[PDB]
RNA sequence: UGGGAGAGGGUGGUGGAAUUCCCGGAGUAGCGGUGAAAUGCGCAGAUACCGGGAGGAACGCCGAUGGCGAAGGCAGCCACCUGGUCCACCCGUGACGCUGAGGCGCGAAAGCGUGGGGAGCAAACCGGAUUAGAUACCCGGGUAGUCCACGCCCUAAACGAUGCGCGCUAGGUCUCUGGGUCUCCUGGGGGCCGAAGCUAACGCGUUAAGCGCGCCGCCUGGGGAGUACGGCCGCAAGGC
């Protein structure tokens, strides 16, 4: 899985001050990071089906995160998705 | 790294030199699947509920772990190659959980 | 995986050809081929004894190391796995420590960078040959000696693999890729693993040239001939076979057994293949 | 005649504690069901896992022949 | 000649067999509803095991048996009846122990079965 | 950020019961099967009993008016990888929300392709019965298939015949799982019985089929017909 510590510092990397939690970035960071390790699980567990839905629901929440970040700061979300490198 | 309490049950019919032995291609692989050994229990011989390779009697080990998660299956299957290990069962540690 | 052709002829429409993927080395050792005396299906008197055969690839023979109890206790580097056009399996290219270069059949899942080794101690792993009675009962095994220092005899097309079944005396009890159960001395070496090329089995051959490049000429049907030729011969138009069913020479070709009745190794053979 | 109340305090985890264990089988070796164990639900599971568990290792019986 | 053995009762729906063993297992005699003079449906009756039950016990006798552990399979109607008769008979009985073979769901039944 | 329960999903291992077949032993006149029989099996030694072995498939007790999942569904045990969800803290974001024509994915069983595997079961099929007849029901056999991998099919009484989200309108009792000041209270889930109210009635009733807003899908007499034609999908069967 995930471990505290790796969290932390992506909590931590993206935080917009130092006890940000649950701001926007924070948010789609933690996304990006376990979309990534499904999208990984997945290319090996190609019939795990199941846990593939859960992977567009979160697919689905950094969505509608970055059109918010995108729509109230244009600046904000190219740095985001940049720094995480996103967009296809 | 997490905790694991790996059983083993070796053959009863055993001299202690073979019983010994064994012990030491057990103990060499649990250190060398990365597996840190912390308590450990030997109740010997101890008679089975039913016959394992046809026999009444089984010789019991135990070992309270701590070693790499990735690394406990391939250990398992290490440990079961011997003629001799006629069970294993590496279970994840866990707290008691108490009635009365 | 068999790889597959975009119909652009009426051949390539059905045409597989093997991946090659396991293969890294893509020339022989050079002190490790001989010439491969082509014989057309004719023996020493010139006559054809094995019909339809001739005309295929030139082909180099690859000296394969089909002992392997020659070098007890000393390991080897796998250095490379190679195309072998003398059968359907891989090849693996040894290196040993001690400098000495060999082949062996490669199994299935040999990687190049390992290092394997033979003898009653090697561990048991893929790649390694151990006399059969140190080996577990239940494993996997290919390349298999059927008599004591004779040379690996079973188990090495493509695919195949041997099973240890039990253990009797001096014997292991060995499911041969037929089904046969057998017993084979507990002496002879055997190989842990399945030979690889697994997919070998899937290959379509597409066209009659492809038969042709593998030196089998076409073979003709008792039912095209006459009768100074076989016993399906003649008849006006087509004709049924008219009797039982026959080989060039007579003898009965649909379920007439062929073994030797009493032959020594029956002693040997707990039980006569499967299907 | 609960089996729970005719023991101290014991771990429901603990697989290897045949003494205890063995008492929730039937005579004919099977896992008691919740009526006799007096177990509620969520430790009675906890109970057939390490029951069987504990089968596995040799310890309890899968079955027992009834004597009469 | 043996003084002491084991006694099964097979006991089906359709008959009891009831075969008497040596200690070691093997069968000295055995008898059925078949055996004892029945044909059909009759052989699953308790009457045909009460005489497969005898004449098994009886000829066992006669090669000098005297104790019996019974052995139960089955849960047919002339079970029950199958060990009064060897009570009965002049045997000892030791013990009566059911082992009914019993799957831990195993192999699909046939149709009549589900 | 702390914690929780669970047959949720995928992979790899792995345990015992039973059935079948083979080998060894011991034993003999029947076994099996039905409403009753017969076919069948059995002196070329069956059944029943003991020991050995082989192989596949399903996991008894626990087990529940239980649990998990969006649904299809999911059950021996172990480890790894992984989804959903609930609770407590009231720490962070600052309406970032609901629904959703199209699209995309998943989708019991049967079925299909390529390759495995095949103990039990069993369409087709053979035979015995039953019967006026018996292409059935019952009995003896039996091949696909049922099992695994990979790719297809895309249906269903795929049902709660009940689309999703939100807010509002008595309670009683049983239960699963949390957190409490642990008598008792407070969440989230599963049942029952009911206030108001609904409703053609039957029934529903804080798990609404009540009172309301948002969005979606669907209906408009029976048959003909889920047929034809066309189009799109499919290897085909066939689907929309
Ligand atoms: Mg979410
Ligand atoms: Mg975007
Ligand atoms: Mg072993
Ligand atoms: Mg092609
Ligand atoms: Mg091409
Ligand atoms: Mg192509
Ligand atoms: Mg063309
Ligand atoms: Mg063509
Ligand atoms: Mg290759
Ligand atoms: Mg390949
Ligand atoms: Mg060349
Ligand atoms: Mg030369
Ligand atoms: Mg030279
Ligand atoms: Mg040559
Ligand atoms: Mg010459
Ligand atoms: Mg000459
Ligand atoms: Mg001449
Ligand atoms: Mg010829
Ligand atoms: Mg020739
Ligand atoms: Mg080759
Ligand atoms: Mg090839
Ligand atoms: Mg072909
Ligand atoms: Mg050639
Ligand atoms: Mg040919
Ligand atoms: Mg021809
Ligand atoms: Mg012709
Ligand atoms: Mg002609
Ligand atoms: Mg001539
Ligand atoms: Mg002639
Ligand atoms: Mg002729
Ligand atoms: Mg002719
Ligand atoms: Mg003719
Ligand atoms: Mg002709
Ligand atoms: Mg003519
Ligand atoms: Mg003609
Ligand atoms: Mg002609
Ligand atoms: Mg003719
Ligand atoms: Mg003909
Ligand atoms: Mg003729
Ligand atoms: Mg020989
Ligand atoms: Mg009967
Ligand atoms: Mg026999
Ligand atoms: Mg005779
Ligand atoms: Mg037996
Ligand atoms: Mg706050
Ligand atoms: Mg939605
Ligand atoms: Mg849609
Ligand atoms: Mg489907
Ligand atoms: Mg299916
Ligand atoms: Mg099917
Ligand atoms: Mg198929
Ligand atoms: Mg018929
Ligand atoms: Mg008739
Ligand atoms: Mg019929
Ligand atoms: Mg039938
Ligand atoms: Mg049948
Ligand atoms: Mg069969
Ligand atoms: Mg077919
Ligand atoms: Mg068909
Ligand atoms: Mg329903
Ligand atoms: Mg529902
Ligand atoms: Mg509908
Ligand atoms: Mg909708
Ligand atoms: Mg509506
Ligand atoms: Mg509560
Ligand atoms: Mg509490
Ligand atoms: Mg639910
Ligand atoms: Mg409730
Ligand atoms: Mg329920
Ligand atoms: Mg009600
Ligand atoms: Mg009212
Ligand atoms: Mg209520
Ligand atoms: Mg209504
Ligand atoms: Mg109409
Ligand atoms: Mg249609
Ligand atoms: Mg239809
Ligand atoms: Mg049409
Ligand atoms: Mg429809």
């Amino acid at each position: 899985p995930i471990t505290k510590e790796e969290k932390q510092k992506v909590i931590q990397e993206f935080a917009r001050f130092p006890g940000d939690t649950g701001s926007t970035e924070v948010q789609v960071a933690l996304l990006t990071l376990r979309i990534n390790r499904l999208s990984e699980h997945l290319k090996v567990h190609k019939k795990d089906h199941h846990s593939h839905r859960g992977l567009l629901m979160m697919v689905g929440q950094r969505r509608r995160l970055l059109r918010y970040l995108q729509r109230e700061d244009p600046e904000r979300y190219r740095a985001l998705i940049e720094k995480l490198g996103i967009r296809g | 790294m997490r905790r694991y309490e790996v059983n083993i049950v070796l053959n009863p019919n055993l001299d202690q030199s073979q019983l010994a032995l064994e012990k030491e291609i057990i103990q060499r692989a649990l250190e060398n699947y990365g597996a840190r050994v912390e308590k450990v229990e030997e109740l010997g011989l101890r008679r089975l509920a039913y016959p394992i390779a046809k026999d009444p009697q089984g010789y019991f080990l135990w070992y309270q772990v701590e070693m790499p998660e990735d690394r406990v299956n391939d250990l398992a299957r290490e440990l079961r190659i011997r003629d001799n290990v006629r069970r294993v069962m590496v279970v994840k540690s866990q707290e008691p959980f108490l009635a009365n | 995986a068999v790889k597959k052709f975009k119909p652009y002829t009426p051949s390539r429409r059905f045409m597989t050809v093997a991946d090659f993927s396991e293969i890294t080395k893509t020339e022989p050792e050079k002190s490790l081929v001989k010439p491969l005396k082509k014989t057309g299906g004719r023996n020493n008197q010139g006559r054809i004894t094995v019909r339809f055969r001739g005309g295929g690839h030139k082909r180099l023979y690859r000296i394969i190391d089909f002992k392997r109890w020659d070098k007890v206790g000393i390991p080897a580097k796998v250095a490379a796995i190679e195309y072998d056009p003398n059968r359907s399996a891989r090849i693996a290219l040894l290196h040993y420590v001690d400098g000495e270069k060999r082949y062996i059949i490669a199994p299935d899942g040999l990687q190049v960078g390992q290092q394997v080794v033979a003898g009653p101690d090697a561990p048991i792993q893929v790649g390694n040959a151990l006399p059969l009675r140190f080996i577990p009962v239940g494993t996997v095994v290919h390349a298999v000696e059927l008599e004591p220092k004779k040379g690996a005899k079973l188990a090495r097309a493509a695919g195949t693999s041997a099973q240890i079944q039990g253990r009797e005396g001096d014997y292991v009890i060995l499911r041969l890729p037929s089904g046969e159960l057998r017993k084979v001395h507990g002496e002879c070496y055997a190989t842990v693993g399945a030979v690889g090329n697994a997919d070998h089995k899937n290959i379509v051959l597409g066209k009659a040239g492809r038969s042709r490049w593998l030196g089998r000429r076409p073979h003709v049907r008792g039912a095209a001939m006459n009768p100074v030729d076989h016993p399906h011969g003649g008849g006006e138009g087509r004709a049924p076979r008219g009797r039982p069913p026959a080989s060039p020479w007579g003898w009965q070709t649909k379920g007439l057994k062929t073994r030797k009745r009493r032959k020594p190794s029956s002693r040997f053979i707990i039980a006569r293949r499967k299907k | 005649a609960k089996v729970k109340a005719t023991l101290g305090e014991f771990d429901l985890r603990d697989y290897r504690n045949v003494e205890v264990l063995k008492r929730f089988l039937s005579e004919t070796g099977k896992i008691l069901p919740r009526r006799r164990t007096g177990l509620s639900a969520k430790e009675q599971r906890i109970l057939a896992k390490t029951i069987k568990r504990a089968r596995i290792l040799g310890l309890l019986p899968f079955t027992e022949k009834l004597v009469r | 000649q043996v003084a002491s053995g084991r006694a099964y009762i097979h006991a089906s729906y359709n008959n009891t067999i009831v075969t008497i063993t040596d200690p070691d297992g093997n069968p000295i005699t055995w008898s059925s509803g078949g055996v004892i003079g029945y044909k059909g449906s009759r052989k699953g009756t308790p009457y045909a095991a009460q005489l497969a039950a005898l004449d098994a016990a009886k000829k066992a006798m006669a090669y000098g048996m005297q104790s019996v552990d019974v052995i139960v399979r089955g849960t047919g109607a002339g079970r029950e009846q199958a060990i009064r008769a060897l009570q009965a008979s002049g045997l000892q009985v030791k013990s009566i122990v059911d082992d009914t073979p019993v799957p831990h769901n195993g192999c699909r039944p046939k149709k009549k079965f589900r």
